[PDB]
């Protein structure tokens, strides 16, 4: 078990700093180096800095270079990143990631090896960047009009994400909810659908419960045929 | 200037070998230059070149197919031969038979099919043959519509003619359904003059070859 | 070995209008690369070789170019007898590798089907299955909707379609939909209809009998 | 003692033996696998070694 959990992260307003912590456990001695990558939803994975034994990095990436700072406390076992003077693209799941160097490399255990591949990845902490201010969503149904489609369209939220389920989750079959979209304005939307048997429609209740937690907001909505 | 006619069983059940004849006429399999061809295309899939055989003994099999396909020409029977070994549900595809000509300023050797033949369907299925039952489409501002329904049958295909190849203006014969039992089905319906019902004879003939069934239906009103 | 990425994957086109496919291999094969056409159930036949030769029978309206890595199939006015799958190919090196083809539809005038019912045949209820079979004949575009309706309560999952290829003359489609029921259900209701709708028919189109008349 | 004498034969050539005795004839003809048409029996290529140690 070499796992590591990322804590913090969350909303912040651009210009300001948040630093996020990586608590180091399992095979992991901490004399071995250690890196975040970030990734924003709807974008590749971008590296951004690694650290080694002590003082050896000093190793940010050209977008952080003024910005991020590298910690680490071997005393806790734990990898930090303060992020300062954050934009507006710095919105993305950072990512702790292990280093690991081949053993030809790294002559001195603590220093640095300038050649690291990431083997094992943890779970990730989001953290968005805007002006916005948290929202909970408005839920319009998607009515009905052998196999009918239906559902509820979740509108003008902030931040991500939403939970959709359908009949308290006794719905599954043929349940798509899709991927959010973020409007001008700055709030997302998405939908969720359902697909059912026509005749289903008259005896069976459909209520799609939607959970934005950012705001502790929770609805039922129940789609009718109209 | 040559014709090229494919056969062999239609359903083949896993693990088992694949054999395949094409009946060539027009030209002799002896021939130092042509080549002859099988190329396959799984249902909704690509083609997929199987190899080529020479008169002379030189072949090329797809590495892909290569060690479990073999080719050979009977020269007695003026037909060439596909065998494919242990095979499983990835075979199930049209096999084409196919002609090309030694070509070098061209084409790369034996890489040219330029005369196929029209395919045969193999099945690779544990599934047993069934032969069809077959009912008619009897007829209700001028026209008229009739056919045959040609009911659970196992594998494809079948083969419709109305009158023997006599009755072909205005023929539909429609794609099989696989139905939830696992048996096929499909129609075949013709135009006519309504002022024809009263008069004119109509039999479908629904052939299959796998249960070596033929049946006739002659259609009229109920 | 040679990967050959044939694109558009399909297309639609009027008649008389200019066609182009393109197909571009994995490596550089020079002119060593083949087209062939496959209309529905027939031989697939070699249209042009080695890049731009035009094979016998083939109209002038098609013509190969390219080499190296880029080819070209153009069909200069599109006929009705061109619907077919279109594929290229490479001769340059073992095994022949073909692309995954590219099929070419017709665009013509809207054309509205002609429905037909046909009841189940008295000699299949003894084997204890009825079949109504539901005709559209020659109709253009492909979406035709059936329903099927029984003393007038909506079916559902109790019937399949299945649709010709387009028509290599007058580039229509047809369709059967086939209701299929116990015989003991069958003879528990009495009306049986099909309801087409599609865009060549102004409002939707019932053909009906009833049973036992 | 027997010695052996072999040769390399062109597709579609004749090898002529002629002898009034002290002949050892062969009854089979070896054929090598790299020159093989793809019909399965080819198995193209090998690497001939020289060596002391077991196999793994």
């Amino acid at each position: 078990e070499v796992q590591l959990l990322e804590s913090g992260g969350g909303l912040v307003q651009p210009g300001e700093s948040l630093r996020v912590s990586c608590a180091a456990s399992g095979f992991t001695f901490r004399d071995s180096a250690l890196s975040w990558v970030r990734q924003a939803p709807g974008k590749g994975l971008e590296w951004v800095s690694a650290i080694s034994g002590n003082g050896g990095a000093t190793y940010y990436a050209d977008t952080v270079k003024g910005r991020f700072t590298i910690s680490r406390d071997n005393s806790q076992t734990t990898l930090y990143l303060q992020m300062n003077s954050l934009r507006a693209d710095d919105t993305a799941t950072y990512y702790c990631a292990k280093d690991e160097s081949p053993p030809i490399y790294n002559l001195m255990p603590g220093y640095y090896s300038t050649y690291y591949y990431m083997d094992v990845w943890g779970k990730g902490t989001t953290v968005t960047v805007s002006s916005a201010s948290t929202k909970g969503p408005s839920v319009f149904p998607l009515a009905p009009s052998g196999t009918a489609a239906l559902g509820c369209l979740v509108k003008d939220y902030f931040p991500e994400p939403v939970t959709v389920s359908w009949n308290s989750g006794a719905l599954t079959s043929g349940v798509h909810t899709f991927p959010a979209v973020l409007q001008s304005s700055g709030l997302y939307s998405l939908s969720s659908v359902v697909t059912v048997p026509s005749s289903s429609l008259g005896t069976q209740t459909y209520i799609c419960n939607v959970n934005h937690k950012p705001s502790n907001t929770k609805v039922d909505k129940r789609v009718e045929p109209k | 200037q040559v014709q090229l006619e494919e056969s062999g069983p239609g359903l083949v059940k896993p693990s088992e070998t694949l054999s395949l004849t094409c009946s060539v006429s027009g030209v002799s399999v002896t021939s130092d230059i042509y080549y002859w061809t099988w190329i396959r295309q799984p249902p909704g899939k690509g083609l997929e070149w199987i190899g080529y055989i020479f008169y002379n003994g030189d072949t090329n099999y797809n590495p892909s197919l290569k060690s479990r396909v073999t080719m050979s020409i009977d020269t007695s029977k003026n037909e060439f031969s596909l065998r494919l070994t242990s095979v499983t549900a990835a075979d199930t595809a049209v096999y084409f038979c196919a002609r090309g000509t030694e070509d070098l300023g061209y084409c790369s050797s034996g890489s040219c099919p330029n005369h196929w033949g029209q395919g045969t369907l193999v099945t690779v299925s544990s599934a047993s043959t069934k032969g069809p039952s077959v009912f008619p489409l009897a007829p209700s501002g001028g026209t008229a519509a009739l056919g045959c329904l040609v009911k659970d049958y196992f594998p494809e295909p079948v083969t419709v003619s109305w009158n023997s190849g006599a009755l072909t203006s205005g023929v539909h014969t429609f794609p099989a359904v696989l139905q939830s039992s696992g048996l096929y089905s499909l129609s075949s319906v013709v135009t006519v003059p309504s002022s024809s019902l009263g008069t004119q004879t109509y039999i479908c003939n629904v052939n299959h070859k796998p249960s070596n069934t033929k049946v006739d239906k002659r259609v009229e009103p109920k | 070995d040679i990967v050959m990425t044939q694109s558009p994957s399909s297309l639609s086109a009027s008649i008389g209008d200019r066609v182009t496919i393109t197909c571009r291999p994995s490596q550089n094969i020079r002119s060593f690369l083949n087209w062939f056409q496959h209309k529905p159930g027939k031989a697939p036949k070699l249209l042009i070789y080695a890049a731009s030769n035009l094979q016998s029978g083939v109209p002038s309206r098609f013509s190969g170019s390219g080499s190296g890595t880029e080819f070209t199939l153009t069909i200069r006015s599109l006929q009705p007898e061109d619907f077919a799958t279109y594929y290229c190919q490479q001769s340059y090196n073992t095994p022949p590798t073909f692309g995954q083809g590219t099929k070419v539809e017709i665009k013509r005038t809207v054309a509205a089907p002609s429905v037909f019912i046909f009841p189940p045949s008295d000699e299949q209820l003894k084997s204890g299955t009825a079949s109504v079979v539901c005709l559209l004949n020659n109709f253009y575009p492909r979406e035709a909707k059936v329903q099927w309706k029984v003393d007038n309560a909506l079916q559902s999952g109790n019937s399949q379609e299945s649709v010709t290829e387009q028509d290599s003359k007058d580039s229509t489609y047809s369709l059967s939909s086939t209701l299929t029921l116990s015989k003991a259900d069958y003879e528990k209701h009495k009306v049986y209809a099909c309801e087409v709708t599609h865009q060549g028919l102004s409002s939707p189109v019932t053909k009906s009998f009833n049973r036992g008349e | 003692r027997i010695d052996f004498h072999w040769m390399l034969l062109d597709p579609g050539d004749t090898v002529t033996f002629t002898f009034n005795g002290a002949f050892i004839a062969p009854d089979r003809a070896t054929f090598l696998r790299s020159n093989a048409p793809s019909g399965i029996e080819y198995n193209g290529k090998s690497l001939g070694i020289q060596s002391d140690a077991q196999i793994d």
